[PDB]
């Protein structure tokens, strides 16, 4: 239930808002996965 | 055999080879789609490795995965309507392709 | 004369099919696609029936089934056994509705 | 028609082999040798497959096996049953890796 | 028979004798390599003297030493891959040459 899913179809505003929160969470998860801090 | 005949024969041969190549690409895409569907929606017991160990042909593996996906997703009423029969054991073919397209639609709307 | 008897049997069968389709279409789609007004607009009986069937598909059958089972998004030229499958799926949809 | 059926069987066999080779090559060698980009660069399907096989040999099979079993250090022209043996040895190497 | 035919016949004969001499040198090198391999990596019981006392032909001695070296160095999976079979008792030949080349590679990487 995230906006990144093409198949996702929000039935109402509340589901849309929940998808927004899920999308933000998946993005920060993805950001930390891709993050590689420079040592030294 | 004149020059026009030579040219048309060459063009026909080239088009035939291109069509064969496109058919090979289509078969590769079909195999990839079957593998993805089996991995995503079907149990590990239906894997190509174990099926080959049990001694089933590749086409048999594809049609078995298709039939299992149709039974899992497409409702029995839809099966009895499109395929005109409840049993799918002898419906491999274009009707099976239509059924698996319906199953893909079903999983897309389920997601 | 039995050949004509069987022809009349087929005539009755298709007449019953047409009557059922019209009766359900009047209560499902609209009054604008009524047989009388379509005839006034100048469409043959078979054209009226196929147009009503296509509207039934466009109302009940979702677009994904149209572009997957029937291989084309547009029902404008799909008529035939594919159209029969589409109207059967529409009947299933209205039954479950 | 059974001759064409067996031809289709062989077609499916080589298609499965090609799919397996491509799937393992994508995760083993690089994305630069993808089928789409190679086709854009203008290589036939068989040329793409043999190039991928040779890259697999150059990645897994050590050079000594190439210059001893295949009798030549360069895999540029060794294609055939020797190439089949080389890709089998590469499969063994990736299995033990 | 003209002068050109005489010259080409003479050249063909000379090249044939040279090729025979090269073949003799190759056989001598093969015998030396087999002797070195048997002395270095295989037990004294497989010596040419004791094998000849037991009554085995020279080619049999060479292929036996090769098979023992392949079993000792080349892994069973590599044998089953290259030779398509586990048993080596009927694989003497070019496949045996490939196997002993693989065994030489194996001992080189072992050292």
């Amino acid at each position: 239930a995230s906006l990144l899913d093409s198949n996702f179809v929000p039935i109402n505003f509340t589901e849309f808002v929940q998808a927004i929160s899920n999308t933000y969470k998946q993005r920060r998860i993805q950001f930390y996965e891709n993050l590689k801090r420079h040592k030294r | 055999l004149s020059i026009n005949e030579r040219i048309t024969k060459e063009l026909a041969e080239v088009e035939e080879r291109e069509r064969i190549e496109k058919q090979l690409l289509l078969e590769a895409e079909r195999i990839n789609e079957i593998d993805t569907l089996a991995k995503a929606h079907l149990s590990n017991h239906f894997n190509k490795e174990v099926l080959l160990a049990k001694g089933y042909t590749l086409k048999d593996i594809m049609q078995a995965q298709r039939r299992e996906l149709v039974r899992k997703f497409v409702p029995i009423e839809q099966i009895k309507a499109i395929a005109k029969v409840s049993d799918i054991s002898h419906i491999d073919g274009e009707i099976l392709e239509q059924l698996v397209s319906l199953a893909k639609v079903n999983i897309k709307l389920r997601k």
